[PDB]
């Protein structure tokens, strides 16, 4: 499978034929059928006028499956080969050594417009945050961090997608096979990849972070403000850290085989996976005793006239994004046994609501949110005045 | 009883505040402004002064 | 920059001080006591140099301090103040809910006290303070006996055309007669109080018997409902 | 006789009304005709002290024009460099429902008041650098509304209960009382020449009195509801007062009457606190509605907002040098303005 | 997480397409 | 001087008709929510009714509701209270009341004989 192993192998395979450079058959006649060859396969001698054949390679890929194929020749005391032109191309019998996937470009297009649009909205929704003084307190600084998660987590991801392309798409275009290979084994390309686990765990942490805080909020025994910020802050950005070095750690010594992008090793793969699913789960908790706490409310809302169940559909439906619940769906129970047409459905739900949670938290948090919109009634009018 | 000593208090105070010397309005007018441009030009915030002599920066 | 660093020094001791006052304050709840016949705060203080207070004889504001569940709070009844309260009620603007102790068991002054409470919840500096209704001496002998009818502050309702709601529950073995009675009454003040209240602000009815009873934990609850409520529409989730 | 005391009182109203009229020969703004105006007033927010954590209730500038007392309700008095927005003495307070402060005329002694009905006085410069409540004045039977120093010695006070007192802080007694309203007073402020003072109340109307006498001299009536600032235009001849009827109005002593009044159709909300400018050509009021305006005390026409707070101000305090103007709010936020 | 399995497949994919590549621009031609 | 008098009251068998006039002068009629209180012998103020600055909103005290009845005249400047069928228990001293700020809803007014914007009095007897 890997184009490192075969091209180590087509280099070796050159050291095959450098012994067989040695190792001679008898030169023939005047003119032995025997001609020459650049890399591709050794080259024999033979009586020149004979049905002469040469074993198939076992390096090969697709002649892995079959290697009892070989190649089909035939000459005479001509010297060279059956050639419909002079060496220009030979007659030899390449189909016995030799025997898609659009989902994966449909599903990178669906989440990069998303990053990007979330992107773009989390800029304009962090700027207006600070902006503004008068909504400077600790809910809003919690949701200034959250929103920082998420734009790394966007630049990440671009980043990390051009990777991928550098690593062999905008490398073959160079048409070098030398400078690539040590692409794939630079400490630079690592790091890239790497930065891409933090930022994920990063952003599904300051999901927990956001739901805890909201959580301590409607439950009393509060501390001080400025204790409370420091934890969850060392919580958001430095707890992701517990586990993402050691994952790192593990790649450099034991796996290391492509920039630390292919999961070979699924126990290693849980170490990150795991502590996202934890953060997750508690999420989906709080989730739950938010709700009841609501419907609790609304219940005894004076009114409570079934417009509970409206203004509770409208109060759950600007909950998730906050909480990033829509990952409860398919994760806990979809993990890497998920294969066939349910990976599709699993990796499509996850990646577009991802990329465009930003945008709905951006949206649901900054636009819509009466407080900036007073806010932004109120500066208009202050101006307007001159 | 209360009342009427309220009273008695409220019309001596009425009573004698209307002895008082009552110039004209015009005339009263006229020394509001003879203040205002009297001091016209010391108050900053009519004419604001230079930020060089500004303490507030 | 000799004695300008004495100045941003004590600068910052006077900050360092401040912020653990903000700590202090933050972590306490204010509640402003309203009424005319209520006897709970010389109760709530047993419950929760010396002791012997050198109180002015003219204070004119008494304050008692008692915890609920390690949550502190302050209230506040006035004292040596003149019955005119337009102007200095705008102080408590800010408190976390004021309580409003009213005498269940004088019928010729209930109106007065609705009068009362409308007036506080129509109020622009209060429009955003939920208010405790505390019914107080819900003993009613009177109600049980005949002398007494409640058909004045309520010749209309109770004067025929007032059913015990459906949803009262009735305390385990008691005329239903005094709980028509009591649940009109607190209708009455509910009335009033749906018909300008909204998110901003509710009013929570309790029937205190008498004033000799647990009485903190009501108002603890009713100040953890009312910031729920409010950390909630913060996040816009209510 | 009740009703004969009425109506001779009727008649003597109708006498000092006649008079008013009699006097009245032409109006401040036909006289003020072919004036140049003001101009628009810009005003920028130099400084923004930050500090206090409930609403700020009132505040007093020093006679440096530099340092500033400002009270909260929370309890704490923080005198302020408003040239470094420096905290200098932050005063814990005895009971957080301050309504007023005031600054000494030596900056030797501060003054606060509220709800307890105690005005009670804070020595700033003491031997060990320590502020200590030096005297508790006690005796009124109402909140303390408004306090202001006449010396290191003496202070006035008004209260709720509809009287006014003069006390000696070395004594620790009242000396004179001031009694003849009938509604709360809210404010009031010493003359230049520290010989009179004048206060307005509840009762929608305002009166002089004399310090060292004690008997209300004139009378002016006028507005339609409480009065809830009043100050004094620099030469002592006159004073303004802002009240809840949304509307500020001028009076003169020699004229006995109202001389001009400042209001708008658009503006529904009462005046919260009112202050001159150096030359009195501008008066600084405060709104309800958050912003604070500037009047043209000569044209009664508004020309300049100091927009930017966030709740209802509810202080407000120009400087003795006039170059500054600090505005305070119930947003716990203190503004200077140049 | 989904991100980490979607770049997960599209290496291993990637990687494939390449190397059959290789062989065609190397062996072949 | 914010005045407000009153007038119509006299002696009347139970059971008979009384109209009480309050005559405002010193202020905006519009712009102010105006009450009425009454105050028998040995007894404190109370209030009675009320309306608004447009006259929409009107409301009663349990005690007289059905009966007397309110109303006001924006251009008089005149609040009007209409008494029939009386019974011996409205034995009291009307005072005409006005709330203390402009276009608001609280009004604080039956005070303690200290409230400045009330009416002089019209002793009514029945």
């Amino acid at each position: 499978v890997s184009l490192w192993e075969t091209v180590q192998k087509w280099r070796e395979y050159r050291r095959q034929c450098q012994r067989s450079l040695t190792e001679d058959p008898p030169p023939a006649t005047d003119l032995f059928c025997n001609r020459t060859f650049d890399e591709y396969a050794c080259w024999p001698d033979g009586e020149p006028g004979s049905f002469v054949n040469v074993s198939c390679p076992w390096y090969l890929p697709w002649a892995s499956s079959v290697p009892q194929g070989h190649v089909y020749r035939f000459c005479t005391a001509e010297g060279l080969w059956l050639q419909k032109d002079n060496s220009s191309l030979p007659w030899r019998d390449l189909s016995e050594c030799e025997e898609p996937e659009e989902q994966l470009l449909f599903l990178y297009i669906i989440y990069t417009v998303g990053y990007a649009l979330s992107f773009s909205a989390l800029v304009i929704a962090s700027a207006i945050l600070l902006g503004f003084r008068h909504l400077h307190c600790t809910r809003n600084y919690i949701h200034l961090n959250l929103f920082a998660s998420f734009i790394l987590r966007a630049l990440s991801v671009f980043i990390k997608d051009a990777a991928l392309k550098w690593m062999y798409s905008t490398a073959a275009q160079q048409h070098q096979w030398d400078g690539l290979l040590s692409y794939q084994d630079s400490l630079s390309c690592r790091l890239v990849f790497l930065l891409m686990q933090y930022c994920v765990a990063a952003n599904y942490y300051w999901l927990l972070v956001e739901g805890v805080y909201l959580y301590t909020l409607l439950a009393f025994s509060v501390l001080s403000e400025q204790w409370i910020f420091r934890l969850y802050v060392s919580i958001g950005w430095g707890v992701p850290l517990l586990f993402v070095v050691p994952w790192g750690i593990v790649k450099y010594l034991y796996e290391d085989e492509g920039c630390w992008t292919r999961n070979s090793n699924m126990n290693y793969w849980l170490i990150i996976r795991l502590p996202i699913l934890f953060a997750i789960g508690v999420n989906f908790l709080i989730f739950v005793r938010v709700i009841c706490i609501v419907v609790s409310k609304l219940k005894a809302n004076l009114m409570c006239k079934t417009d509970i169940k409206c203004r509770l559909a409208k109060s759950t439906l600007t909950l998730i994004p906050l909480l990033g619940t829509h990952e409860v769906i398919f994760a806990f129970v979809m993990d890497e046994h998920a294969r066939g047409t349910l990976r599709f459905i699993k990796l499509f739900t996850e990646l577009s609501f991802t990329s465009f949670q930003g945008l709905m938290v951006a949206i649901l948090y900054c636009f819509v949110n009466n407080e900036v919109q007073l806010e932004f009634r109120k500066s208009w009018e202050r101006w307007r005045l001159e | 009883t209360a009342s009427i000593a309220q009273a008695r208090k409220l019309v001596e105070q009425l009573k004698m505040e209307a002895n008082i010397d009552r110039i004209k309005v015009s005339k009263a007018a006229a020394d509001l402004m003879a203040y205002c441009e009297a001091h016209a030009k010391e108050d900053p915030l009519l004419t604001p002064v230079p930020a060089s002599e500004n303490p507030f920066r | 920059s000799a004695e300008d660093k004495a100045a941003v020094e004590r600068s910052k001791m006077i900050e360092k001080q401040l912020q653990k006052d903000k700590q202090v304050y933050r972590a306490t709840h204010r509640l402003l006591l309203l009424g005319a016949d209520n006897s709970g705060k010389s109760t709530i203080v047993k419950q929760m140099q010396d002791v012997l207070r050198t109180r002015v004889k003219t204070s004119g504001i008494f304050e008692t301090k008692f915890q609920v569940d390690k949550v502190n709070f302050h209230m506040f009844d006035v004292g040596a103040q003149r019955d005119e309260r337009r102007k200095w009620i705008q102080c408590f603007n800010d408190v976390t809910a004021i309580i409003f102790v009213v005498d269940s068991s004088d019928y010729n002054r209930l109106q007065e006290a609705l009068n009362d409470f409308k007036s506080i919840w129509n109020n622009r500096w209060l429009r955003t303070i939920s208010v405790i209704l505390f019914l107080n001496k819900q003993d009613l002998l009177a109600e049980k006996v005949l002398a007494g009818k409640s058909k004045i502050e309520d010749y209309f309702p109770e004067f025929a055309r007032y059913t015990t709601p459906e949803d009262a529950t009735p305390e385990p073995g008691e005329d239903p007669r005094v709980t028509r009675a009591k649940y009109f009454i607190r209708d009455e003040f509910l009335r009033i109080s749906t018909a300008s209240g909204d998110g901003r602000h509710y009013c929570y009815p309790h029937f205190t018997c008498s004033v000799d009873t647990e009485n903190i934990r009501r108002v603890f609850n009713d100040c953890r409902d009312i910031i729920q409520r409010m950390h909630l529409r913060q996040y816009e989730l209510l | 006789e009740l009703d004969q005391l009425r109506q001779e009182a009727e008649q003597l109203k109708n006498q000092i009304r006649d008079a008013r009229k009699a006097c009245a020969d032409a109006t401040l703004s036909q006289i003020t005709n072919n004036i140049d105006p003001v101009g628009r007033i810009q005003m920028r927010t130099r400084r923004t002290l930050r500090g206090h954590l409930a609403k700020i209730y009132a505040m007093h500038w020093g006679t440096d024009s530099r340092l500033l007392v400002s009270a909260s309700q929370d309890g704490k008095l923080i005198i302020w460099d408003s040239y470094t927005t420096n905290k200098v003495h932050a005063i814990p307070l005895r009971s957080s429902w301050v309504m007023t402060c005031a600054y000494a005329p030596s900056g030797n002694y501060v003054a606060c008041g509220g709800l307890d009905n105690i005005c009670s006085i804070y020595n700033l410069k003491t031997r060990e650098g320590n502020v200590r409540v030096s005297r508790e004045l006690a005796g009124h039977t109402g909140y303390l509304s408004c306090c202001r120093f006449l010396d290191d010695n003496q202070i006035v006070t008004s209260s709720g209960d509809t009287t006014c007192a003069l006390w000696d802080i070395e004594t620790g007694q009242q000396t004179t009382t001031f009694t003849g309203h009938t509604g709360d007073v809210m404010s009031l402020s010493l003359a230049p020449d520290t010989r009179l003072f004048v206060s307005g109340a509840c009762d929608a109307s305002a009166k002089l009195w004399d310090v060292r006498e004690g008997m209300c001299r004139q009378t002016f009536t006028g507005h339609e509801s409480d009065i809830n600032a009043i100050c004094f235009f620099p030469n002592g001849n006159a004073f303004a007062t802002g009240s809840d009827d949304a509307t500020c109005r001028l009076f003169d002593l020699r004229a006995d009457q109202e001389l001009m009044t400042y209001s708008h159709d658009n503006i529904i909300c009462g005046i919260t606190s009112v202050s001159f400018s150096k030359s009195g050509r501008l008066l600084l009021a405060g709104y309800d509605d958050f912003n604070c305006n500037v009047w043209d005390a000569l044209k009664a026409d508004r020309a300049g907002v100091l927009a930017g707070h966030d709740n209802r101000v509810s202080c407000l305090g120009v400087t003795d040098d006039g170059m500054a103007v600090a505005t305070g709010s119930w947003d716990s936020f203190l503004k200077i303005w140049n | 997480h989904s991100q980490g399995t979607f770049t997960s497949d599209y290496s291993k994919y990637l990687d494939e397409q390449a190397a059959k590549e290789f062989i065609a621009w190397l062996m072949n031609t | 001087q914010v005045q407000l008098q009153e007038s119509g009251g006299g002696l009347v068998q139970p059971g008979g008709s009384l109209r009480l006039s309050c005559a405002a002068s010193g202020f905006t009629f519009s712009n102010y929510k105006m009450n009425w209180v009454r105050q028998a012998p040995g007894k404190g103020l109370e209030w009675v009714s009320d309306i608004s600055q447009s006259g929409a909103s009107i409301s009663y005290t349990g005690s007289v509701k059905g009966r007397f009845t309110i109303s006001r005249d924006n251009a008089k400047n005149t609040l009007y209270l209409q008494m029939n069928s009386l019974k011996p228990e409205d034995t009291a001293v009307y005072y005409c009341a006005r709330c203390p700020a402009p276009f608001t809803r609280d009004c604080f007014d039956v005070t303690s004989t200290t409230y400045a914007y009330r009416g002089q009095g019209t002793q009514v007897t029945v």
